[PDB]
């Protein structure tokens, strides 16, 4: 019952407390950071005005001779992997969810499910309203072009497999109802405000913000699916889960790509602020809100992967690793 | 209709469609089945530019008249907002149809660049108008957008209808013309990329007839008419100015009576 969930809950209890305690202190650390560095922060802030990325070309019309290469073949790897809803076979999925699965699995599942379409289009905006408009690279327009119809899709695929498993109306209410008193949610909207949301805040510094939130904040979810793929079930949705992550590893790999471009780089100080807080919410998602162990996982070797998941991130983003552990799951090895 | 459309103003809150869609979560149970199956519909026919192939399809351009080279290479420099319609549509059902929409008008962009590198060598030093793009009869085009969608005293119903305009009747003359120069086995690129934005263009423009339809109060009928008209006029202009038929009414028809009226032409 709710007892079991007590139990696991409390498995981890101090080590989620001092997550949320250690993330309580960085609205009131970023203020600080922000009030001192006020001469340092104009003048990063006036040179983005000198960014290729972020103006204009005006003697390219052409629109073809390939400029930027690595990026415009982003676009086409991008290109070249559409994929709708109606490929996915759940045929044989609400068998599995009836008799193989246990009740601890499905809590796990739909919970998780449920984070997925909570954040569909929360995300719509950040990708235009807060970046496609900026980047005066075709390029790269381009590719947030593909990337938002590709999101629209990962959206229906997420109503979809949720109206399949969880026919029942008033089950599907409870469950977004219970998935939006979660503090997760606080702390990962205050993580945004801090980074993407605030004013006087710098291009680069959102690129690490927006790929964390592709390449980090979900990957414990995904991790957690893999690994009904391993138990061999639920097919309809791994299937759909590969195809989703192949998609946020792209789009993620694609905001690196872009950063590179950058002739003045955020303080890699910060580039690892910003993951490293995003690696704490996504941890405490599953130590706090949902225990991995409801579906056979152990919460150690799940922290353990998002903070290789972050590393690897860091990395591509020209940082030195800051957890340097190694990837558990062997099955992530993809 | 100056007092009339006053009402409009106030009455455009009540319209559903542009009107809040909030706390629907999960959007399977599908609200919109129309708009919806419009999305389906031209999801079903993605395509890239890949899928076509203009080698052994440039023999034939050589081959054209000494100015038939002239038109195209304007034709392409010309063709090489849709946010904000899609931000005043609230919901999912929507929103998809439109990025969907903006997704493909940069593979067109493409492949009309392809064409312009396959043909007129890479150097796009051949394309004349290319650098005096912003002449005469494109300031013209400016001006309607700059009259019904982008002034600020306009209606959504309007902007809609206007929207159309420059969707369907606008550069009809364009496909026009390459349907007849891709008449009977010459250049079957350009033909298949043509017959495809030709076919998506034409969705792109009844999707906006599908939401007018769905528009609880419409604007005056003669409003409609007064929109229309002056597409034809500003589409007639450079699409007989520009390069070497009356094409444009008949399309402008289909259109007038796409929006509930009579056939002004
Ligand atoms: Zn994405």
């Amino acid at each position: 019952l709710n007892k079991e969930l007590e139990t696991l809950r409390e498995e981890n209890r101090v080590k989620s407390d001092m997550l949320k305690e250690k993330l309580s202190k960085d609205a009131e650390n970023h203020k600080a950071y922000l009030k001192s560095h006020q001469v340092h922060r104009h003048k990063l802030k006036e040179m983005e005005k000198e960014e290729p990325l972020l103006n204009e070309d005006k003697e390219r019309t052409v629109l073809f001779p390939i400029k930027y290469h690595e990026i415009w073949q982003a676009y086409k790897r991008a290109e070249a992997s559409f994929w709708t809803a109606e490929e996915i076979d759940l045929s044989k999925d609400i068998h599995d969810w009836n008799n193989r699965m246990n009740e601890n699995e499905r809590f796990f599942i739909s919970r998780v499910l449920a984070f997925f379409a909570a954040s569909d289009g929360i995300v719509n905006e950040n990708l235009v309203e807060n970046f496609s408009t900026e980047v005066q690279i075709p390029e790269a327009k381009s590719f947030y072009g593909f990337q938002i119809m590709i999101e629209n899709i990962h959206s229906e695929t997420y109503s979809l497999l949720i109206d399949t498993y969880i026919k029942d109306p008033k089950e599907s209410e409870f469950l977004f109802n219970a998935i939006h008193t979660i503090p997760e949610i606080g702390e990962k909207a205050e993580w945004a405000l801090r980074w993407i949301q605030d004013a006087d805040a710098l291009f680069g510094e959102r690129l690490v913000a927006f790929a964390s939130i592709e390449g980090v904040f979900f990957s414990g979810s995904f991790a957690s699916i893999f690994w009904l793929k391993k138990r061999g079930m639920m097919p309809g949705l791994t299937f759909s889960n590969e195809l989703i992550c192949r998609d946020e590893g792209l789009h993620t790999d694609f905001a690196c790509l872009l950063f590179a471009h950058l002739k003045n780089k955020p303080d890699p100080a910060i580039v690892e602020k910003i993951v490293t807080e995003a690696v704490e919410i996504e941890q405490r998602y599953f130590l706090d809100a949902l225990p991995v162990a409801l579906l056979g996982m152990n919460a150690d070797l799940m922290n353990q992967y998002v903070e290789f998941v972050a590393d690897r991130l860091l990395v591509a983003f020209g940082n030195k690793k800051y957890y340097k552990v190694e990837n558990p799951f062997d099955f992530m090895e993809n | 209709f100056q007092k009339e459309r006053h009402d409009m103003k106030e009455a455009e809150k009540d319209e559903i469609l542009l009107m809040e869609n909030s706390r629907r979560f999960v959007m399977f149970p599908i609200k919109y089945h129309e708009i919806w199956a419009a999305y389906k519909k031209v999801e079903a026919s993605f395509w890239t530019a890949e899928e076509i192939e203009l080698a052994k399809d440039t023999e034939d351009f050589q081959k054209l008249t000494d100015d038939q080279k002239t038109y195209i290479g304007n034709l392409l420099a010309l063709s090489i907002l849709i946010e904000n319609f899609s931000a005043q549509l609230q919901n999912p059902e929507g929103k998809s149809f439109y990025g969907f929409q903006i997704m493909m008008e940069n593979i067109y962009s493409e492949v009309y660049s392809m064409m312009v590198d396959a043909f007129f060598k890479d150097p796009k030093n051949i394309p004349l108008f290319k650098e005096i793009a912003n002449l005469p009869e494109v300031k013209h085009k400016a001006a309607f957008i700059e009259r019904w969608i982008s002034n600020d005293d306009s209606l959504y119903a309007e902007r809609l209808v206007a929207f159309a305009a420059k969707e369907g009747i606008f550069q009809a003359g364009n496909y026009a013309s390459m349907f007849w120069l891709t008449d009977k086995k010459i250049m079957p690129g350009l033909a298949m990329a043509n017959r495809n934005i030709c076919r998506d263009r034409g969705a792109y423009t009844d999707f906006s007839c599908l939401l007018f339809a769905h528009l609880r109060t419409k604007p005056n009928p003669k409003i409609i008419e007064k929109i229309i008209t002056e597409a034809v006029e500003i589409e007639k202009e450079y699409y007989s100015n520009s390069l070497p038929h009356t094409y444009i009414e008949f399309v402008a028809d289909g259109l007038l009576q796409g929006f509930g009226n009579e056939k002004y032409y």
